[PDB]
RNA sequence: AUGGAGAGUUUGAUCCUGGCUCAGGAUGAACGCUGGCGGCGUGCCUAAUACAUGCAAGUCGAGCGAACGUUAGCGGCGGACGGGUGAGUAACACGUGGAUAACCUACCUAUAAGACUGGGAUAACUUCGGGAAACCGUAGCUAAUACCGGAUAAUAUAGUGAAAGACACUUAUAGAUGGAUCCGCGCUGCAUUAGCUAGUUGGUAAGGUAACGGCUUACCAAGGCAACGAUGCAUAGCCGACCUGAGAGGGUGAUCGGCCACACUGGAACUGAGACACGGUCCAGACUCCUACGGGAGGCAGCAGUAGGGAAUCUUCCGCAAUGGGCGAAAGCCUGACGGAGCAACGCCGCGUGAGUGAUGAAGGUCUAUCGUAAAACUCUGUUAUUAGGGAGAACAUAUGUCACAUCUUGACGUACCUAAUCAGAAAGCCACGGCUAACUACGUGCCAGCAGCCGCGGUAAUACGUAGGUGGCAAGCGUUAUCCGGAAUUAUUGGGCGUAAAGCGCGCGUAGGCGGUUUUUUAAGUCUGAUGUGAAAGCCCACGGCUCAACCGUGGAGGGUCAUUGGAAACUGGAAAACUUG
């Protein structure tokens, strides 16, 4: 009965989460996506997503091994 | 008596059956199986009342009960004692088990037990066939 | 804490590495008592070697790296 | 998280408790590994209080501070303050 | 190893048997009886029922946008909540050790990078509005240690966020929490279910969970199986508990659950300091239903109570005070977590309802001296009952001064121990009524009703019955209710027949293997047994101490049961070289 605070922290929670989720759904769709193609997406392209995932993962429900996952195969990956 | 063949292959126990096995019972109509409770206390309403004449070991005349227990079968009683309640339609306290020579009953009367009290010409007894209040 | 040195023989296999080694043990059961010897199978693998027709091999319990099986090691006796 | 706890088998007729560490969110009742022993805090009953708490004094530096009003029995210690 | 004497069972009979009825109890054991009171305890065990509702973890800030931190809800919380269990699975759901070459993280405690720079939006005041309400539309908002650029923040060997009251912020990092990524033995029955599933054998994937990897996919060959239980498959918790054995433990594991399956329903976009969420969030269902029919969404596997099914199957008596979760720099909460109890004579006890008794004592009740040392009418105990004062435990707290910690801050039940003078304030009533199960004789009774725990009784002396004064056991207790225990030696792990109870090969045949020459044996595993590890238990093969003794707590020397090390005795089931031969 103290949902008439969350019943609505769970929506905030989704917002902050999804809208910076999808923020990454393009920072998926520029570098990793043409990091083969050939295109400038090695440079300054890959790494906006530095500060940016930067912005995600210093909480505990973005990915913490995972993070380590996903920065192997995109600073790394030459 | 040899133990390799023994773990191949097992043994038995004895062979037995309890007692009263269509008793210790409730039938279900909701979901119309019965129920092995083995309860302690029981009821019974009646049918009929009974009786059957051709008694050798004993040769002097008593009837007995024909109660039916739960919902379309046959179940049998006996009345064991000095006391003829000429009466039916009761609800009373199940005794549970057959008394001695009577074939196929299972199924009795504690002495009161809700219906009524008992045949009141006892008064020595004051613990059988209804014997309540009995100066000691 | 270390890894046993569990052990066996082989009975076959299929293609690129299906390997495998038997396992087996002493002891009885707890009611009628007689030395009756048992066994279960198990899971190794290798490129393709440790495999049918003779691998008398020693196996092990780590990591898997593995589809559901989960042995690394094949200490040997011999061959045929 | 980490609480204090104690055991129940059958006795009473003046306040008595134990010592030991159990989890936070739960009640007084609690699981012990490593016994320390009980607590007697009715002051009448001095021969039982044989707690030897070797592994429930050392949260002091691994997350340990008096609570629930349990200083009292600390009171008369002193194996704190090392930081 | 504090070791096993049961009632009667054969034909007609000693005799080898043969197990039954049966025992005593113990059961969440109570029903008629009987209902002096209680120490303390448990009872939707009738139906994990449909519902008289609500009920439930909750409120707030010298850090922040209304008023003389009130009035926000940003932020934090909650939401997965306490509690309810044993409806649902043969399953790592369960007790213990455990590779981590399958794991990490803020709440308990110290902190530490620093506290720089930022924009500005959203709850409330709602700002403006249609219309049964309230559901919904415009819509700047005003802030927040915050919705929030950017510096390096750590794993380039090259990843970012901090807006501290006052003499409290965000990170490189941690000890930790449920767990566990998982390993192992924990991990039952149905042979009216073997020619084996196409993934059976396992290697090979872009993938990814704090987590290897047939886990979906990645590539190819199956005889992988194979007469050994592939697989199907039926109840589907385990584990300190209880009756209990001499001991192996052996079963039920309900008061008592420490762990897990589970909150109308199929899900559920969501999410979390911990996910598909028992009064959340939506959309399919059938329910007592609420609604100008906006359409509401709710069901006490969380206290009650209603129609109930009811062997019994309970108090809506009270409200935080015995613990603070959460909110808070703080004073404070909610308890429906835990508490306060009609108490059911349900457990059994603490003991109290008669005394100094009394010459045999009567007017005599089975018998015709019996229970009669029956009686009276005298006295003895407080303990039930007229009152009374009733304070059993115990230590609570920024500013009081400078996490060891504290005062001008702890009586609903807060009245108990109640000696208390104390009259006489009865302890219902016992069975069969012979002998075994332990019992005493008879008039009623003439086979008319009828006695009867296996044995067993009335037809004219029921040493049974109808009934009547009681001896064997008893006084909160009479007959019955039915569950496994030693007893049942009617499991045979200790404790199983062969021609005969109730039992032996149609056999020439005969796979698997239970067993499977003599001697030395190569083995150096194991047993011999053991250095060690000696890692805790409340209590253990024991005993004891607190307690008006009983309801309610505790020292643990018995090492926690090859657990953190593998052994020396080859006398051998065991990596297994042969010789002997007449069998």
């Amino acid at each position: 009965k103290s949902a008439i605070k969350r019943v609505k922290t769970t929506e905030k929670a989704e917002a902050r989460n999804i809208s910076q989720k999808s923020a990454m759904r393009t920072a998926v769709k520029n570098a990793k996506t043409a990091v083969s193609n050939n295109a400038d997406n090695k440079n300054e392209l890959v790494s906006l997503a530095v500060k940016l995932v930067d912005k995600a993962a210093q909480s505990n429900l973005i990915h913490s091994n995972k993070a380590d996952r996903i920065k192997s195969q995109l600073m790394t990956a030459n | 008596p040899t133990i390799n063949q023994l773990v191949r292959k097992p043994r038995q126990s004895k062979i037995k059956k309890s007692d009263s096995p269509a008793l210790n019972k409730g039938f279900n109509s909701k979901k119309k199986k019965f129920t092995d409770l083995n309860s302690p206390q029981k009821r019974g309403v009646c049918t009929r009342v009974g009786t059957m004449t051709p008694k050798k070991p004993n040769s002097a005349l008593r009837k007995y009960a024909r109660v039916r227990l739960s919902n379309n079968i046959e179940i049998n009683a006996y009345i064991p004692g000095i006391g003829h309640n000429l009466q039916e339609h009761s609800v009373v306290l199940v005794r549970g088990g057959r008394v001695k020579d009577l074939p196929g009953v299972r199924y009795h009367i504690v002495r009161g037990a809700l219906d009524t009290s008992g045949v009141d010409g006892r008064r020595q007894g004051r613990s059988l066939y209804g014997t309540k209040k009995p100066k000691n | 804490n270390d890894r046993k040195v569990y052990v066996g023989k082989v009975v076959s296999d299929k293609m690129d590495k299906t390997i495998t080694v038997l396992v087996e043990t002493y002891k009885t059961h707890k009611l009628y008592g007689k030395r009756v010897k048992y066994s279960k199978k198990y899971k190794t693998h290798d490129e393709n070697n440790s495999a049918k027709l003779g691998d008398i091999v020693k196996i092990q319990e780590t990591r898997p790296l593995s589809a559901t099986k989960r042995f690394r090691l094949v200490e040997i006796v011999e061959e045929s | 998280a980490v609480k204090i706890r104690l055991t129940r088998l059958g006795s009473k007729r003046n306040p008595f408790y134990r010592i030991v560490v159990a989890d936070a969110r739960s009640p007084r009742d609690g699981r012990i590994i490593e016994q320390i022993g009980t607590y007697n805090p009715t002051s009448a009953n001095a021969p039982e209080i044989k707690v030897d708490e070797a592994l429930a004094l050392k949260w002091l530096n691994d997350g340990a501070k008096p609570t629930d009003t349990v200083h009292n029995i600390l009171s008369k210690e002193g194996i704190m303050k090392k930081f």
